[PDB]
Order: structure tokens, then C-alpha cells, then sequence
């Protein structure tokens, strides 16, 4: 039996401040509903998941959590934006569904804090946040999605990506190109080519053909687009090659989102 | 110190990783018998979540 | 296969791979042979006892 | 393989008549579509379903079932409402979906009839019904899907329902308050409270995140959102309170509808 | 994890242009996306699978192919159709979705040859087509979906149609019934009828009911509504009848489609 | 075609404290307790034990070898 439990009044929500969701350790949290009022999801700057101090996932805005669960096709409502620790588009392979979908849930078991860190722009209107819990039996922190931020230059040509971290023993669920002139991209790893030069087009049209929705000026290269989470792509020390080649049009910053995964570490990634 | 040079393995194979994901596949199953039983359910009600604990870790 | 010789010298050392130690186990292998021995000496004896030697043939008859 | 037959016709189908849908024993029913015309879903009333003579389940009137099969999203088709005993929804924990839910299916295997009795307005413009079986290899009724009618009194402010049965050893898939004004409901068992007192826009945004339609005034307390069966809530014998706090705005009638499940027996709920 | 090539160019796409889709040997083919533009999916005709050049599924135009993939709800986009050799419908009984579903792939290891063939209309306007490769680690072809072509007059009243193949340890996943006039039919094996005459607007609701789609001028008899395999008709060399009872409006001549399933083998049907 | 796995019940011990104790022998045993907590208070010695006793909200420990 799951719990739905109202957090505890967010304390302090005003425009310009910097607040924060303490979650209560002891339990597993699979889902996390926030509701929000009086400010934009883009007002919700600098989003992060710290268990015990450390960095585990990070949103640029609010707004970008509300893409995440657009991607994947899920129930998005205006108001509210969900966190979601369990993985409802997993698949099973030697195990249900069901099992390799919870595994991703947030447990709490062995930590000192939980927390979802944010703050609030000084433009908004009359901020109103509250939270709700979707709890279920605690379980140690355990295998996690691990969400990253990182920033590139694109020229207008061709640009190649190699220095993205490589945690060794992590997994990687997916890769996110942020940028509105991206018209094709190849990923290799030691000089294999897993993914030839795709035209986004054709990207697209793959994503799609597995229940899951384009995201706008966004190149996605989904590793586990059959929820089988053995797909994804496997950090292994011995690489010596992790590549992306972006064919470009425009000459702009794009914003690399890339969805790490790994048992959580006291002292890891 | 420790370190590992030069190996060998088959291709595009479950590794290590998929013997973890057994453990968390038998943990599932776990949580799953104590979902069968009522007693299950009254063992997860001595459950209480606040923002301080007991933290340990140690090399041995 | 790789000797026991060698075998216990890179199962002593668990991981890792350094120094002369790790190139001499990195390119290990087995080993063969080929040289000029009895079969070459007893077909000299028979060009020496053949000398000044005499004609043997064949490819005629009632075929 | 199934087979799919065309039941045998409905004797004496007309206005103001008690009609009565009996199902030859020895096979395994899984879904039962009735076909209707010449009146309305509403028109068809006290619907029942009846193991050996005893209730299973229960329907005020045929819309009732055809709301049951909105709410799941079920495919809706005018002039047709299907008896869904196998649960679609159903996800596998430790066993596969698929046995998860055809275990659900309305086996008939040691039972002396098997019916399906239903009122026949008076102001019927001019009835018309008929039925198709989905059925497989015989079973025993074994585990089956009991839905239970109950009526209380809702008040304006706070009113509290722990009267409901409990039978031993059955579950509760879920809990559907029938009410205009219910504005949050609160939910425990033993003083501990597994769902807080959720307002309804809150408890409605969980529903629909989990693929399931909200139901014009009504309150759903679904405990097997994820598919899974041991979500439910375990009637054990030891349970001392099991409460229902309802925070209403009207002074009305409310009809709780509770689906309980169990092991069918002959001489059990 | 999956490999996504752009398949080599396609030689001498002209209108009246007989060409070919050679792919290489090794592999596992799960999907291949055609890309099509300057001519229509029903103006490339005479669509033929063979592999080591036998055949394994036939499509009469490409259009087939466009009907089959939406029959499933699968994605549809314009200018693309793709070839599902792996089946996302599938539904694991004794194993896994993933693993039900994948078995269906086309595995290449042991072939000499694998490729698609067809013909390019002369009416063709301007023909321009590529192909997108979704591989994963070879695999022996194994377990196929070998879609065959059938045309047998249907007459007003009632025709039957008993000559269907039985290869024997194979499978019927559907049969699709395509002409303008069939109101219902019936489907039965050695005198036991696993299908009733059921009507046309009966036998679609259940398809609906299973998430298909209902395709024009069709009648379809789908073995696998539940996604279960074992659920399919399975060729016992021990039938004696497999016959197929057609209640028609109209005196036509309709194109049996049937499904066919088993291990490919290089003598086998 | 397929093989099923086992669904069956492990270590689940539901431990009730069942605590029957006579209301009348209770009130004599608080009674007894404040008699104790009596001796203490007489004693200066009593009441230096309880000076190194606070409350804390949690603890914490860190090393490495
Ligand atoms: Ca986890
Ligand atoms: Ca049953
Ligand atoms: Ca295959």
C-alpha cells in the first residue's frame, strides 16, 4: 500500500527568495507533486536534488521538468509539475515491469538530507507553492536518475562533443542537444557509429515511433527508447572514445541535458 | 593503490551491472511479499520521516 | 597454455599491469620450431651414393 | 486460442420486464459485451451479478458499469457496454501482466448458475438487447472483482464513514464517493493515515497521472493506480478502524461504491 | 544497445523501375524506416521479404504495409512507412513483453542473402526513396511474421473458404478479410467454432476493445488481441478442417491476408 | 513456452506486544517510580547524574582505513 501524504508548508515562498523542499528521511518518494501559482514554471530558477548535500539532478527552470514529462508523453497539467523517480516507461526484461519501473523511485534509507533546492525570481507575480507525496516502504538511495547541465558552443558546420563525463560504471538513458539550428547528429563511441549522421528528421520520426513526443529547438538521442534499461549506453572504464558530432546551421550556445543513471553514491558521481 | 590495465570481454553483453539489477529485481520481490500480508503492512507503519538521523560509514 | 612459469607470476600480481612485468605478460604466447636436421642429411647421403650417380625414371610402359 | 460466441437470446426483453442474462457453466468468461437500443444505459436498472444465487457484483443501472469502464480509459462505443472481468490494467509484480490479469476472469467451473439479472424500465422506448461472450478454458470462479453499493448521508463540514464492511482475507481495489459537494476526503486504517486529507483537484491530478479519467461528481480512491494488485488494501482480521473523513459543502446522499476483491466462495461476501 | 544506420542508396529509383532493398548480412534487423517521396504507397507494387531469395511476406502495394502498422495504432507519419519486424503489441506469458517482442526480429546470421524487394509505378511522378536501419546483435531469423496473399471469390450469401495453407508446427496470428461487402463470418477448426458468426460491427468493437483499429472494407480476425502468442491459431498437423464461413452482400473478389508465424527455415513455407 | 517463478511467504514475524497488566497494580507500580525518583531527589548525588542528560536530534560518523 502507497501513501499520499501533503508536505509541510514550503517555507518562506516570496519572489526573489531561495527556497527549499526538505523531504522527511525514513521512506521511498516515487513521485513528488508540485503544485504552483502566481509564478511561471521558467520563474522556478535553478532547480536541484541533493541527497546529503550532494548534487544528484539539476533544472535550469521549473519549465524544464515540465519538458522532461512532455517527452516521455505523461500527464501534464497547467498549475502543477511533477517529479517523477519512478519511471512509468520502463520495461522488464528479467524482471516486471513493474519492478524496473519502481527501481528508479527515490529512497531514503541511510540518508541525512533530502532536498529539492529552487529559487524564485524576483519578477514573480505572488508565488504559491505547495508539495505532495506519493510514498512508498523505504529503500536505500539505489539506482537513480542522475539529470546534468552542460553548456557548448555550435558553430555553424559541424561541432563535435567529447568531453562529457564519463562516471565510470554509470549508464546513459538519453542525451538532450538544446539548440534551434541542429539538423543532423551522429554519436560513436570508440569509433563505432551507434548512431549514424541522422537527419532530425529522420530522429524524430524514431521518437515518435515510440510513444514519445519532440521537444522543441531539442536534438534527443533516447538510449532506451524500448524502456529496456540495458540499452542505454554503459560507461565502461575501458572507453577511450565518447563522441557527438552536431551538424549545425546557426552559430549558437546549446544547453547539452544528458540523464545519467547509477547506484548513488556517498562518494560518486 | 590499485588499478586495472588491459582485458578483454564479448560484445554488446550484460556485464556486472546486470548482476546488480537482479538484486534490485529480488528486492522488488521482497517489498512484494510484504504487500501480500497485513503484517507487512503493519511492520511499514513504525515509519516515521523527519529531518534528522543516525548516519555511519567506514572502511573495514 | 601460457606456461605455469608465467601463469604464476601474473596470477601473483591480482590487477594492474606496469613495468617490464606487464609487457612481457601483455605479449605472451606459445611457441614452434623449424630447422635442417636428419631430413636433409639422409638425402645428401643419397646424392653422395649416388655419385657419380646413374638414371632412374618413369612415365614409359604399355599406358 | 478463445472463442467468441454469440450468446443465446434474452428472454423476454421489454419495458418494465426483469430480464436475466444466464451464462452456460463450464468455461471461463472473460469480457461479456451486452449490445442495447431502444433504451438508454440509465433505463436498465439494478444490475447484478449472481454466483450460485449469491450477489458478486452490483449496479444500480447500466451506466454505472459504463462509467467503471471510463474511468480505466476502457474503449466507450455507443450502443454497446461490455462486463469487463478480466482487468486490462492490470501489471504483473511477480508474475506477468497478462496473469495478472486474466485472474480476474469470471471462471465457472463448480458452479450451478451463473446470471446476470437486470430491471427493464417502464418508460423503455422499445428494448432491444443481446450479448457476445470473450471466453476461454474453464476455472473456478476463484479471484473476482466484487462491487459493493452503499448509501450515507454526506453533511456540509465533515462527515466520517467507518462502517464499511470488512470482510477477511478480501481487498479494496477502491473507493468511490458518489457526491457534488465532496470538496477532500481523507483516508486510514488504525489511526494511521495512508492518504491525507487530499482536496479533490489534488487527488484528481494523481488519477489522471496515472491514466485514469475522473468521474463527474465523484471522489476515487483508487489503491491499485500502478496495476498492482498488492497496492490494495488488505482486509486482515486485525484491523480495528478503517475510516473514511469526508469535508463535503453540500447536505446530500452519497452512494459509496467499494470494489472489493477476493477468492470467490459459496458461503463468503 | 541499438545501432541506427542510414542503409546504403537505394540503386536506380526511377518510375517502372523494378528496385531493391539488399540488406547486409550479420545483423538483426528490428525496424526499417522507408522514406518516400514523388510517389504514392500504393504505387509501389508487388512488395516482397526474401531472404537467401525465398519468400517470407508479400504486400500487394506499400499501402498494405501503411494499413498494417495503423491496424496496431502504431505511428503513422507521411512520406515514411516502416517494417516492423519486431512486434511492440507483444505481451510476455512465461517470459517478458521485451523479450515476446523482440523475438519477432529479423535476424540475419546464417543468410546468404536478405532483401526487399519491389516496383516502382510508371505513373510514378518523381520517385526518391532511402532506408533507415534500427539493428541489434545477429540473431539466427528464427521465429517471423510471414504475411501471405490469398484471392478467392466471395459470392452474395454465403461463401467458404477451407483451402487456406496449414504448414505444419506454424501459426495464424490474423486473417484479414478484404472486401466492400462482408457482414459477418465465422471461423472454425475440426467443427469446433472458435469465432461465431459474428457480425461486422460486433467483431469490430472487439478489435477496438483491444486498442486496433478498424481498417476499411476489412474484416479482420485477429488471433493475438491479448498480445499473447499461445493465443494465436496453432497448424496442428492433426486438423483436419480449417474453414472460414463468409456472410457477403456483395459478389466480389476479396484478397485474404494471413498471418503467418513460425521458425524460418531454409526449406520451411 | 514460458516457466513460472515462485510466489510464496518468507520471514514476516508480526511481533504484538500483548500487554496485560491490573490498573490497581499499575497505580502502585507509578506510585513505586515516583518513590524512586523520590531517593534521587533527596540525594545532591541524584541530581548530578541527571545534569548529563540532554536530548539531541540525531547523530552522525565518518572515518576511513
Ligand atoms: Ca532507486
Ligand atoms: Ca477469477
Ligand atoms: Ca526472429
Amino acid at each position: 500500500m502507497r501513501s499520499f501524504l501533503n508536505l509541510n508548508s514550503i517555507p518562506n515562498v516570496a519572489a526573489g527568495n531561495s527556497c527549499s523542499i526538505k523531504l522527511p528521511i525514513g521512506q521511498t518518494y516515487e513521485v513528488i507533486d508540485l503544485r504552483y501559482s502566481g509564478v511561471t514554471p521558467s520563474q522556478i530558477k535553478n532547480v536541484r536534488v541533493e541527497l546529503d548535500g550532494r548534487l544528484l539532478s539539476t533544472y535550469k527552470t521549473l519549465n524544464d521538468l515540465i519538458l522532461e514529462n512532455t517527452r516521455h508523453k505523461r500527464k501534464i497539467k497547467a498549475g502543477v509539475v511533477s517529479f517523477h523517480f519512478v519511471r512509468p516507461e520502463m520495461k522488464g526484461v528479467n524482471v516486471t515491469d513493474l519492478v524496473q519501473q519502481r527501481m528508479f523511485a527515490l529512497g531514503t534509507v541511510g540518508l541525512t538530507t533530502c532536498e529539492i533546492k529552487f529559487d524564485i525570481d524576483e519578477a514573480a507575480a505572488g508565488p504559491k507553492l505547495s508539495a505532495i507525496a506519493q510514498k512508498s516502504v523505504g529503500t536505500a538511495p539505489s539506482w537513480l536518475t542522475m539529470r546534468r547541465n552542460f553548456f557548448k558552443q555550435l558553430n555553424n558546420g559541424t561541432t563535435e562533443i567529447a568531453d562529457l563525463p564519463r562516471p565510470v560504471g554509470y549508464r546513459i538513458a538519453a542525451i538532450h542537444i538544446k539548440a534551434a539550428g541542429v539538423d543532423a547528429v551522429e554519436f560513436q563511441i570508440d569509433g563505432t557509429k551507434w548512431r549514424d549522421l541522422l537527419k532530425k528528421a529522420d530522429n524524430d520520426y524514431i521518437l515518435e515511433q515510440y510513444g514519445k513526443a519532440v521537444l522543441d529547438n531539442t536534438y534527443t538521442i533516447d538510449f532506451m527508447l524500448e524502456g529496456d534499461v540495458y540499452q542505454s549506453v554503459l560507461l565502461d572504464q575501458m572507453i577511450q572514445d565518447l563522441r557527438l558530432k552536431i551538424d549545425s546551421t546557426m552559430d549558437e550556445q546549446a544547453e547539452i541535458i544528458v540523464e545519467y543513471m547509477g547506484v548513488w553514491s556517498r562518494n560518486g558521481f | 593503490t590499485s588499478v586495472p590495465t588491459n582485458q578483454s570481454v564479448w560484445g554488446n553483453v550484460s556485464t556486472g551491472l546486470d548482476a546488480l539489477i537482479s538484486g534490485w529485481a529480488r528486492v522488488e520481490q521482497i517489498k512484494a511479499a510484504k504487500a501480500s500480508t497485513g503484517q507487512g503492512r503493519v511492520e511499514q507503519a513504525m515509519t516515521p520521516e523527519l529531518d534528522n538521523g543516525a548516519a555511519v560509514v567506514v572502511e573495514a | 597454455d601460457a606456461l605455469q612459469d608465467d601463469f604464476i607470476a601474473y596470477d601473483d600480481r591480482i590487477k594492474a599491469w606496469l613495468g617490464t612485468h606487464d609487457r612481457h605478460k601483455d605479449f605472451l604466447a606459445e611457441i614452434l620450431d623449424h630447422e635442417r636436421r636428419v631430413k636433409p642429411v639422409y638425402r645428401k647421403l643419397i646424392g653422395n651414393i649416388i655419385d657419380a650417380s646413374t638414371i632412374r625414371a618413369a612415365s614409359g610402359v604399355e599406358l
